[PDB]
């Protein structure tokens, strides 16, 4: 996983209207929420790379299939002034 | 029924409740046996964040479900 890989990539999800919930990752979406929220240099936010070293090296094979979209459940993505790609907590989880 | 709930330490607690209860109910609940009040949580199950005026059986929560408490941010 590389950062271009996870600030370009499209979604491959349909519409949450004809999804089906399913509960497999929740372990996964909940550490992930709790580091942006609360164990990065901004509450509630979190840079690319500082994502990327925090998980890159714990996640497992299926975990890597579904982190890219777990992160876009989570956060809306943001490019600074200075070209920094920050993912930000929505409302909906802070 | 009963259901779980995995607390901020990662912890799983039992909780008995009802297909008609609400989030907000959920929460009370775990508010008794937490001590974390309703306004400092948020729950979410499946992919999703629960929101309080819905139902368990909204979201089509079951017997031995297992939600997930956050503590709240802002």
């Amino acid at each position: 996983m590389l950062p271009e890989r996870l600030e370009s990539e499209s979604g491959h999800l349909r519409e949450a209207s004809a999804l089906l919930p399913t509960t497999e990752h929740d372990d996964l979406l909940v550490e992930m929420r709790n580091f942006i929220a609360f164990q990065a240099h901004t509450d509630g936010q979190a840079s690319t790379r500082e994502i990327l070293q925090e998980f890159e090296s714990k996640l497992s094979a299926s975990q890597s299939c579904v982190f890219r979209e777990l992160l876009r459940n989570l956060c809306t993505f943001h490019r600074t002034s200075g070209g920094e790609g920050i993912w930000k907590l929505k409302p909906e989880y802070c | 029924m009963q259901i779980f709930v995995k607390t901020l330490t990662g912890k799983t607690i039992t909780l008995e409740v009802e297909p008609s209860d609400t989030i907000e109910n959920v929460k009370a609940k775990i508010q008794d046996k937490e001590g974390i009040p309703p306004d400092q949580q948020r729950l979410i199950f499946a992919g999703r964040q629960l929101e309080d005026g819905r139902t368990l059986s909204d979201y089509n929560i079951q017997k031995e479900s297992t939600l997930h408490l956050v503590l709240r941010l802002r």
